[PDB]
């Protein structure tokens, strides 16, 4: 996927690897090498109006 | 089996008449939606989602992303127009006078309160405290965006205050021409003539009707707060 | 509503010409440049309320207004066998 | 000025322009021309390719009918409103505010228009108002006199009774006023004299 | 991929379709709210049940999230009492019909009161008009019409 990988404060369980949101969208993930739980936020988007 | 109500048999006769001897001023509430949530969708994010190969195949269905976005755009303009035809019916924005002695009627619950920063009446304060990552930000990441309305809650509160500063200080004159000043005790005297009763009914019982109006308007704050539905 | 890049926010209040959102409107006024401003709801009139003061009009003006209302639309009739199967 | 009538014309035109342009959209097929598919393909396999177009074109035609049914409800609502408005403003004098235009409705004249009707509401708008001194009732013979049809006004020294929508000073007599009760319950009752004919 | 693109495109049209039907429901409620904003607030309306249940007197608009709340002040009679009525009365050979009111009787005397409140007043020659003889109206009683 695409997005920004920032830190998070969501306390994951040891067996938890991925994390979805209410609308079934990947919001957080655990790094394979280091046991750090990041925060997947989508790339900055929007809609332009002229 | 569902019951329709009580069974009252009105005694009908050729020379029987029931003339009222007292009155009970009642203040009832009415709820009507005026505006809907202004929504907008994104074809690229909702259909494929963070991909480039699927976006190329979407170009085959050409006139399928512009007819839906334009249809929802007409709804957005509609929701901003349904509020102008309801609240924005007066040109001049009137203001309540400093002295709020209107004969004995206490409009403290419906007039805007200057203490709070929202400048809304206590009745309106109860309404906004009942009609309510998170769901708002989750749906945004798929193309579902909620466009904000044109008129804010502060501007709508000013339109309602203008419709109340011309209904108490004036009558049916500020909705059919220039605003004409008229005392509130004399305003209801003419409104009583519309239903059939004369003017002496109001003046000879002004203190009684004033207490009934204050008691009826005071139960609206309790009725809406008590009943959750 | 967003980030308006291309206009300047003037403190004066005018009538809404181009609705932007959240009470912000845009117009092309005078050097000609696109300006942004907070929409004005109308004038601020103060009706003098007194216990023994009434306003009775002395003259009158007959005004004839207009109201446009649609009645009927264009009656269409499509050919299923021709639209889907062209010759 | 005639913007509400051009709206229904441009909508029906746009609806027919988007429907005619959907014929140039390959709904997953090899092309958009039916004759090219039928000729450059064997019958068994051409059915799969031709079924993708008939499915998209029948769905696109259904989308047109769906929008026309919703758009007809808006026209029917505007047609029933215009029929009720013409029956109440033209063939009568309505007492509904803002219905037959802004102001006191006097009369209205209907006029034909392309795909619509244009009303000319003749309203009554007061002007040139003046501030006077008012009073609920008066007390002459120890008894309260209320305005039968009017309002007790005062120019500063004398007291008169005028209409509620036009200043016409008239002397207070025992014919335009009715007596009800004594002068003790009404709050703000002035002491004036009536003229018995 | 043509199964999900088509499926998601038809589901998006299903949303727009329901949004256009619910927009007509909101527009119908908005036109009713705009009508009651001018007939109940900008003046007094004589339409029954329109500006509340009862004789409409005044209404106060109140803002609300995605809507408006009307506070209708209505006139509700109470404490009803039964009386004896008559269409007209006969005095000096002519029939006296009331101008604005109803003839009521407390058992022995006859009075004239308004149709929405009990205000007993003497039958004078100022609130009753004479029209016709006393042999056509069915139910006419005999009384004395005072004159000032």
């Amino acid at each position: 996927g695409t997005g920004v990988l920032t830190e998070s404060n969501k306390k994951f369980l040891p067996f938890q690897q991925f994390g979805r949101d209410i609308a079934d969208t990947t919001d957080a993930v655990r790094d394979p090498q280091t046991l750090e739980i990041l925060d997947i936020t989508p790339c900055s988007f929007g809609g332009v109006s002229v | 089996t569902m019951s329709l109500g009580a069974e009252n048999s009105v005694a009908y006769s050729n020379n029987s008449i029931a003339i009222p001897t007292n009155f009970t001023i009642s203040v009832t509430t009415e709820i009507l939606p005026v505006s809907m949530t202004k929504t907008s969708v994104d074809c690229t994010m909702y259909i494929c989602g963070d991909s480039t190969e699927c976006s190329n195949l979407l170009l085959q269905y050409g006139s399928f992303c512009t007819q839906l976005k334009r249809a929802l755009t007409g709804i957005a303009v509609e929701q901003d127009k349904n509020t102008q035809e309801v609240f924005a019916q007066v040109k001049q924005i009137y203001k309540t006078p400093p002295i709020k002695y209107f004969g004995g009627f206490n409009f403290s619950q419906i007039l805007p309160d200057p203490s709070k920063p929202s400048k809304r009446s206590p009745i309106e304060d109860l309404l906004f405290n009942k009609v309510t990552r998170d769901l708002i930000c989750a749906q945004k990441f798929k193309g579902l965006t909620v466009l904000p309305p044109l008129l804010t809650d502060e501007m709508i509160a000013q339109y309602t205050s203008a419709l109340l500063a011309g209904t108490i200080t004036s009558g049916w004159t500020f909705g059919a021409g220039p605003a004409l000043q008229i005392p509130f005790p004399m305003q209801m005297a003419y409104r009583f003539n519309g239903i059939g009763v004369t003017q002496n009914v109001l003046y000879e019982n002004q203190k009684l009707i004033a207490n009934q109006f204050n008691s009826a308007i005071g139960k609206i704050q309790d009725s809406l707060s008590s009943t959750p539905s | 509503a967003g980030c308006l890049i291309g206009a300047e926010y003037v403190n004066n209040s005018y009538e809404c010409d181009i609705p932007i959102g959240a009470g912000i409107c845009a117009s092309y006024q005078t050097s000609q440049s696109i300006i942004a401003y907070t929409m004005s709801l109308g004038a601020e009139n103060s009706v003098a309320y007194s216990n023994n003061s009434i306003a009775i009009p002395t003259n009158f003006t007959i005004s004839v207004t207009t109201e446009i209302l649609p009645v009927s639309m264009t009656k269409t009739s499509v050919d299923c066998t021709m639209y889907i199967c062209g010759d | 000025a005639l913007g509400k009538l051009q709206d229904v014309v441009n909508h029906n035109a746009q609806a027919l322009n988007t429907l005619v342009k959907q014929l140039s959209s390959k709904f997953g097929a090899i092309s958009s021309v039916l004759n090219d598919i039928f000729s450059r393909l064997d019958p068994p396999e051409a059915e799969v390719q031709i079924d993708r177009l008939i499915t998209g074109r029948l769905q696109s035609l259904q989308t047109y009918v769906t929008q026309q049914l919703i758009r007809a409800a808006e026209i029917r609502a505007s047609a029933n409103l215009a029929a009720t408005k013409m029956s109440e403003c033209v063939l009568g004098q309505s007492k509904r505010v803002d219905f037959c235009g802004k102001g006191y409705h006097l009369m209205s004249f209907p006029q034909s228009a392309p795909h619509g009707v244009v009303f000319l509401h003749v309203t009554y708008v007061p002007a040139q108002e003046k501030n006077f001194t008012t009073a609920p009732a008066i007390c002459h013979d120890g008894k309260a006199h209320f305005p039968r049809e009017g309002v007790f006004v005062s120019n500063g020294t004398h007291w008169f009774v005028t209409q509620r929508n036009f200043y016409e000073p008239q002397i207070i007599t025992t014919d335009n006023t009715f007596v009800s009760g004594n002068c003790d319950v009404v709050i703000g009752i002035v002491n004036n004299t009536v003229y018995d004919p």
